[PDB]
DNA sequence: TTTTTTCGATCGTATGTTGTAACTATCTC
DNA sequence: GAGATAGTTACAACATACGATCG
């Protein structure tokens, strides 16, 4: 069995998290503080730790001990909420929940005392999913709130809350992990589990990762089912480029150092999966004029490309813009012959061709 | 888990067990009820993590002890479409359950037993037993009064006061109040409690108008109500309720007495043209007459006159039909005393020979 | 009607308490707080009941004007709140805001909440019948140029001490939303103790959250400024703006340039001004612009807006925002080679 | 216009009346009755534009001819709500009508009378008259089998069949076929039409099992039912309906013979844990034995085992159970007869005493 | 008679042209014993993205144990060779898109298997469910049961959420070659007793593609 | 009442075609042999006798004496689908039948046994109308349908179809009629009808035709 | 002191209003 | 005390408003 990574390495403490110590530090010193406010938002992107975050803050309010940052983790309290067992924790999922029937029933729970805990804490998470009704029962809800009940939200699209909900909650944002973060906690959990490691391997990893943990566990995992209990820098570059479907940059580069041998193995790459020969020109010309709109102004990149940037950057410094015109102007006219050409695929080998080694002649 | 018992013997404790379950439960479990066999005696317990629901029956043959859960509305139908003087037997099989009778085999999926949440015991403070003709009489009383929904919690419930030798049910939503009491014949200590809504449907529900009495326990944030083999247990709203006995008038100087059921008619009469978004009705009471009047934004007006027993000075008041009908059928009796001041004032609707009733109506802007 | 600002509302609330309060503006923290503050007060007076309701085609009216005509037994001093549509009242809303505003008591308080209303919303009979008992409480977003003096204030009031350089960065970061910069500020004083926010303090708990519009990607194109304008046109696409409104706005401006370049060979530019119904405030940018693109430009922007609409209408392109970067840094001084240009 | 009429003689003829008004009309005038005086008689009429309902009332107090439209659903409640043995008295001011009565008055509005629709007159090929006995049993054998919204127009309403000396209900959807053919004791000419739903409806509300013989007349579009005072007239959908003889089944070779009560209880048991959108079940037919197997998504399994009347080969065959219900239900005989050729082709359902109505049902390939 | 896409459906591992890599590591995970709980596949049209997921289901499920040679003969492998089995629910994402079928399929994942030591569901088409279904399967799918896997498979995977994508590992299959297809033409003919002549095959091998449908 | 030449002169027997002699013959081989599949799809231009085929086909599997590439054309099944009114043959109307409710609606049908012919054939016409949605709910019950049911496609536009319903289907392409094939058929016609005309008229006519017989 | 948008066809979710069927309580013989 | 009638609750169908995707 041995269990899911990420399942098994859920934070269960402050010290465990990684990174993210702008909101962790703030959280410890409210609650040493005292300064408590009635509802919490955390947002950011997928696998940063919105969820586990939201269950440290929940077991830290409602501890034996008192209201601490730092939970014993050993009284029934703790055990409870950690296992899911906690009378006092009401978990809503709504996005399986959405109806204002369903939500009305667990927000008119707020009129019972606590049983066994100082606070009645809701974590509602995917909250983005209700329906109008439902938000309008959860403002009034919140409007006057009991004072021994506090509200946990989290989601990852925050726009999409009514700003009335939005401007009665404090909103923590988190960030991407970073690589070198992830590329630590990756070796710390494969030394923990005795599985046997290279550092390419984890760099290599990490850098595919793109700022989730949870998409580093998973592709951890799935190396370790293809490296046959292994981690190893030639199973994990096998099971990348397997998934890697980024063809078209790899392409551009191949072309503008005129190295066709590469562009005819980006060719027949690309065609051993099922792709659009056409999406894939769409792209091409997409990268160019992003590459020189780029040479016109550095500040055209923006952060959309952050996994690309080195690339598109060093395009952009090298290449001539007298290049990166033609190119642009060969790939049009390929786009517009592509449908009478005999095939697709030879449509774009034939326009790869042109751009390779040929030059068009311009009228007068 | 092996047992085996008659169909009239499980029909109706089953029913009133799964009674409150419906709709889509919070938890798959909360969906389920919990049977438990042991020591010759079968329990059926049922709860949504607000109240709890348990029976118990007697077995008087073989069976071995033990524990599960099961589907209500599937064992109910199937218990229930069995011909009558059927024998259920019932065993436990890996994660499934058989049931038998006669030649029909059914088979249902459980869960375990271990993870139905059950609530955690408390002390009791006062205990009192009533026959169930009182709570009933109390409840069907004070019931209609209950506000539906309001962000003020504590007016969704009714109000349970335990004074010297007398128990009072108040309900209230801000418009209009209802307040009765009876005696039960014993001293019990001052005492006040909030019940919400599902509880009151529980407690009226589980009332069957037998001759077994009611015994009642309360404690500091729960209710337990015992009536022959069924336990029903439920939670107390939080908050303070408001008092009654000012919302009741000084010194009220106009009185009228008028029969219940000419009155009632006439209201319906009344209303049937009352304007439907708003349903507002006039009186104009005089000297031996009283007359109502309703209008419609379509220039359509309806009018009514009847004699009552009145001496005090001709005056207009305004009021919403609804309450007044209200509380006309909670009132069944020949005659109904209405006492007021003024057109701006609350009116006091009372029994003409029972003073253990009442109920206030505040006048609507007209 | 009384005028007033969100910082003047306190003090005319001392000074007494109307019967309606209407509060008009695209800022919910200004909203949110005059708000707050006319609730207390209210309460304070003895208004303990409270009800909210939305204005939408499926709204019961029903229930609103039984609670303004019915009484209540002990709970009297009742506070409605009403949320306006974002689009903002119609005939039905209006006529039905009147019949409100007809049951009015002494013992109700009436709130409103809504985007800034227009000469046609404001002529209305609801809105005429509140004159000579209402009080507006303007709130709008201040700009750029009157931004760092609220951030300032507002770190004044928290016992917070601010450098120059840490005020631009929060003025950059949070521009067009308060509500986000006032929670940074909380959760900055809630990080320091001290108090003291410095440059890397601050740069450490800071994401990007700006809030744009389109007349500020054409003001920045006006005036020339590509970082500006490239970063407002990436905000106003992650935020899931229409590309036709954009193509529409800076549509008129373009032509307007475009005419007023050729007439003003023999014309003097005041004028021209005067004729175009051009504001004074904007008069200085327009000038500049008018020395900075000549006739050989303005003719390259107008095709590439001409080819941008026509591929968006009937081809159903995905390179609209391509385009529009293109053109945006047309605008600014650039060389824009015209391969892209398609002349 | 101006008469006084009883109550009791008005109550039953407007509420036949505003029966098929529907609530919500679309227009106003529709939702409104036709109220004429003539003579010594008061018509009440009402039309949706598809159907229409006349009602006769005879008078005997002086009255003025007269004619105007009145809302039915404010008239009929305003009738009802008056106490028995009262006498209304309904005259016509202006644009108002007052319906004074004891000590109660009321002013409904009313519009125009030459707005009222009329429905061009028509010329009945066939006439004849049945007992109302003979009628209702004709449409509860064949009511439930009619197709609710189906895409076919025509499969919407029931089939009338006159032939010979005897008359034909006929109801299907697509999957189930019901017949029924009663005598009428006069030879008619062979005809077919098709009724649609509501008219049956209306029909079967206007039977009351008295001894005045109903008569129908039918043209070539519309029919007319006439019963007592009361005349109703209605459209066809002259449509293309199929052939009930094709759909029976040919010489089947096997039969079956079952008690309706044990049936009906078995297969009712054995729906409960069924497939909800599907409701699929399974017949295994043996020597003098029947089984009925059902499934549902959730994997639990109901069985049911019965002794019947069989000699043939063992079978296996599918089925939804919803349509066996309702034909076991419709029947309501002592014996049931089932004919069966194979497990790919219909089934028939016919009464052991009496062959008056038949039933076919499809199987369904589980 | 029968149809030869639907006649010669792999049911051994052996029998799978191709998709070594994917094959190798469903194999490794089933010796070591690290089993993940949602699995996705995607590739071109025809290319045996079902025939492995029901491959996977009956290694799960068979009952000489859980292994990667999954017997054939058993109970369970007739079954779920004839889509017989219980414990081996198959949903049409592509008819039942709307978010009740996806809460009234939730609603009773916590059941025990009936026979089976697992329940898998077999997701097909689940590019075309809907975006509120989508997000109803996040927390069930992220922490399912223990007797709970899930398989998806999907020739569109872009359009499905990063979340989605986040929650379970990915097996991307690849268009088979010329000489792959030509083998198993061969094949599959000489099983069938029809005469056939080598550039016949080879035209058909070209004219195909890379899908073997 | 009165015919054109078009609806009148319409082919019952495979004979009785012009033309398309390709697919006559696979399909009389596959019929002979007893290989039969579940999914037939036809493409060509207009009018060239797609519709015709699938009914002709349709004709010959339900025919009371079996399963044969000559129908008799006189038992009662192929009287009712030369009259357009057999129970067991459904001929849907893509082209106004877009939504993917029916679709589901008919899908819903399928596991009913036929009524009286041997099987279930459903002829959509003008499938390439159909949504996307229509097309990945046909995937499933297309790749593996019931042992009673056929499905039959007729389409002038097979490029809008997606790849994955192409790949589950035997595709059959029909091609245009040639110049004296059209000028054959509208000189039989003519002598049948009892018409003067003249050979140039016959030829300008084919001529102008531009290989459609329609 | 303002300046705010392309159209047709198809699919999915949530709420409100009206009508019908089954079961229970009450009324009449 | 049983059958018939009236009242209540649950489920289905139809209509309206709002949001999202692809050509
Ligand atoms: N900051 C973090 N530190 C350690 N582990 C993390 C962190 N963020 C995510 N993870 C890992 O990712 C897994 C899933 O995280 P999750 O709670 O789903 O975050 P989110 O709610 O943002 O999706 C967890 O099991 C956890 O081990
Ligand atoms: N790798 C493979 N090995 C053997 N046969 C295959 C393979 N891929 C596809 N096939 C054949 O193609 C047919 C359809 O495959 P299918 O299960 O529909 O794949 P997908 O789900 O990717 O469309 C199968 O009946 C099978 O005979
Ligand atoms: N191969 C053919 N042989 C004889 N007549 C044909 C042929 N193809 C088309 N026709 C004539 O054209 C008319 C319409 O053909 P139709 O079935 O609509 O073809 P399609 O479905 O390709 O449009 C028919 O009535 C028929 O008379
Ligand atoms: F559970 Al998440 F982003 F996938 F908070
Ligand atoms: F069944 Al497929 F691609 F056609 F998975
Ligand atoms: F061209 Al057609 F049916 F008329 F295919
Ligand atoms: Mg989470
Ligand atoms: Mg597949
Ligand atoms: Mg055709
Ligand atoms: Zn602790
Ligand atoms: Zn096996
Ligand atoms: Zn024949």
């Amino acid at each position: 069995s041995y269990q899911v990574l990420a399942r098994k390495w859920r934070p269960q403490t402050f010290a465990d998290v990684v990174g993210q110590e702008h909101v962790l530090t703030a959280l410890a010193n409210g609650l040493s503080l005292g300064r408590i406010h009635h509802a919490y938002l955390f947002s950011g992107t997928r696998g940063v730790g919105k969820t586990s975050i939201a269950r440290l803050l929940a077991k830290g309010l409602n501890c034996e001990t008192g209201i601490t940052a730092t939970p014993c983790g050993v009284c029934d309290n703790c055990r409870e909420i950690e296992q899911g067992r906690f009378v006092d924790l009401i978990e809503i999922d709504a996005a399986s929940r959405t109806k204002v029937e369903d939500t009305r029933d667990l927000l008119d729970n707020v009129q019972y005392a606590p049983a066994r805990g100082r606070f009645k804490v809701y974590l509602i998470d995917e909250v983005h999913m209700l329906s109008r009704h439902s938000f309008n029962a959860l403002l009034k809800t919140l409007e006057e709130p009991p004072e021994h009940v506090k509200f946990l939200l989290a989601t990852t699209d925050p726009q999409k809350l009514p700003v009335t909900i939005l401007s009665r909650c404090l909103q923590f944002h988190l960030k991407a992990l970073d690589v070198e973060q992830i590329r630590h906690q990756l070796e710390h959990i494969l030394n923990e589990e005795h599985i046997a490691h290279e550092p390419r391997a984890l760099q290599l990893l990490a850098r595919a990762a793109e700022g989730s943990l949870r998409d580093a566990l998973s592709l951890t995992d799935q190396a370790i089912a293809s490296g046959d209990g292994q981690v190893s820098t030639q199973a994990v570059s096998a099971m990348l480029g397997t998934l890697d479907d980024d063809q078209a940059l790899s392409l551009v580069e191949a072309m503008v150092e005129a190295n066709g041998e590469r562009v005819m193995a980006l060719i027949n790459e690309a065609a051993a999966r099922g792709i659009e020969w056409e999406a894939l020109l769409v792209e091409m010309l997409g990268l160019l004029h992003r590459i020189a709109m780029v040479q016109l102004s550095p500040a055209a990149l923006g952060n959309d490309m952050a996994a690309i940037e080195l690339r598109m950057r060093e395009l952009a410094r090298t290449i001539p813009p007298t290049d990166i015109q033609l190119y642009y102007q060969t790939l049009l006219i390929g786009r517009k012959e592509l449908p009478y050409a005999p095939d697709r695929r030879m449509g774009v080998e034939m326009t790869l061709l042109r751009a390779l080694a040929f030059h068009p002649r311009m009228p007068l | 888990m092996k047992f085996t018992v008659e169909r009239e013997h499980l029909l109706k404790p089953l029913q009133q067990v799964s009674g409150p379950l419906g709709g889509r439960p919070t938890l798959p479990i909360l969906g389920n009820l919990l049977l438990q066999v042991a020591d010759g005696t079968l329990s059926l317990t049922g709860t949504d993590l607000e109240m709890e629901m348990v029976a118990r029956v007697a077995l008087v043959q073989p069976h071995e002890p033990g524990a599960t859960t099961v589907p209500a509305r599937k064992f109910f139908d199937i218990c229930r479409g069995l011909p009558e003087g059927a024998e259920i037997a019932v065993q436990l099989e890996g994660e499934r359950m058989l049931v038998r009778s006669g030649r029909s085999r059914f088979s249902l999926s459980t869960l375990p037993a271990a993870d139905f949440p059950n609530l955690d015991d408390w002390q009791s403070e006062v205990e009192f037993t009533l026959p169930q003709a009182t709570m009933k009489r109390l409840i069907e009383a004070t019931q209609f009064s209950m506000a539906h929904q309001d962000v003020r919690y504590y007016l969704n419930g009714m109000l349970f006061e335990t004074e010297g030798e007398e128990l009072r049910t108040v309900a209230t939503d801000g418009h209009r109040l209802a307040v009765c009491s009876m005696p039960i014949g014993q001293s019990l200590p001052s005492h006040s409690v909030i019940v919400p809504r599902k509880g009151v449907i529980e407690l009226m529900r589980m009332l069957d108008g037998g001759d077994n009495p009611l015994r009642v326990q309360i404690g500091s944030n729960n209710i337990r109500a015992h009536v022959g083999d069924f336990i029903f247990t439920s939670k107390l709203v939080d908050g303070r309720f408001p008092d009654y006995r000012r919302v009741l008038p000084k010194n009220p100087d106009k009185h009228l007495e008028a029969g219940c059921d000419l009155l009632k008619q006439a209201f319906a009469r009344a209303a049937i043209l009352s304007n439907e978004k708003f349903r507002g009705v006039r009186l104009y009471v005089s000297e031996n007459q009283l007359k109502i009047t309703a209008n419609n934004p379509e220039q359509e007006e309806a009018e009514e006159i009847l004699d009552v027993t009145y001496s005090g000075a001709e005056m207009e008041i305004g009021f919403n039909v609804s309450y007044v009908l209200d509380v006309l059928n909670a009132l069944k009796c020949e005659n109904v005393r209405m006492m007021l001041t003024d057109s701006v004032s609350s009116v006091q609707i009372e029994d003409a020979a029972s003073q253990s009733a009442a109920y206030v109506v505040m006048p609507m802007r007209l | 009607m009384i005028r007033l600002y969100p910082e003047q509302l306190r003090a005319q609330l001392n000074e007494g308490l109307r019967a309606a309060y209407l509060l008009l503006g695209n800022d919910p923290l200004l909203l949110q707080e005059s708000q707050d503050a006319v609730r207390q007060v209210a309460a304070a007076q003895g208004f303990e009941e409270h009800h909210t309701f939305s204005i939408d085609p499926n709204t019961d009216w029903n229930a609103i004007f039984s609670l303004c005509q019915a009484m209540s037994l002990f709970a009297s001093r009742q506070t409605l709140l009403l949320l306006l549509p974002e689009n903002g009242p119609n005939a039905a809303i209006n006529e039905q805001l009147l019949t409100l505003t007809g049951l009015l008591h002494d013992d109700l308080l009436l709130i409103v909440r809504g985007n800034k209303l227009s000469k046609a919303q404001e002529n209305a009979a609801w809105f005429t019948a509140l004159a000579n008992r209402s009080v507006q409480v303007t709130c709008q977003t201040p700009e750029q140029a009157q931004l760092p003096r609220w951030v300032a204030a507002r770190a004044k009031q928290l016992n917070l001490e601010l450098d120059d350089a840490a005020n631009q960065v929060l003025c950059y970061c949070y521009e067009g939303n308060l509500l986000a910069l006032a929670q940074a500020l909380e959760r900055l004083s809630l990080l320091w103790p001290d108090g003291k926010l410095t440059l890397p303090r601050v740069e450490q708990a800071v994401n990007d959250a700006a809030h744009f519009t389109p007349f500020h990607w054409v003001d920045a194109l006006l005036m020339g400024k590509s970082k500006r304008a490239l970063h407002i046109l990436q905000q106003l696409r992650l935020e899931g703006s229409e590309p036709v409104i954009l193509l529409r706005t800076l549509q008129r401006e373009l032509l307007l340039l475009v005419n007023l370049k050729r007439q003003s060979a023999h014309t003097p530019l005041r004028a021209l001004f005067d004729k175009h119904r051009v504001w004074q405030n904007r008069r200085g940018m327009m000038g500049e612009a008018l020395n900075r693109l000549s006739q050989t430009q303005l003719r390259q922007a107008v095709q590439l807006l001409t080819r941008t609409e026509l591929t968006l209408k009937q081809d159903y392109g995905q390179s609209v925002w391509a385009e529009l970067e293109g053109l945006s840094l047309l605008l600014c001084h650039k060389p824009l080679a015209d391969v892209f240009i398609d002349g």
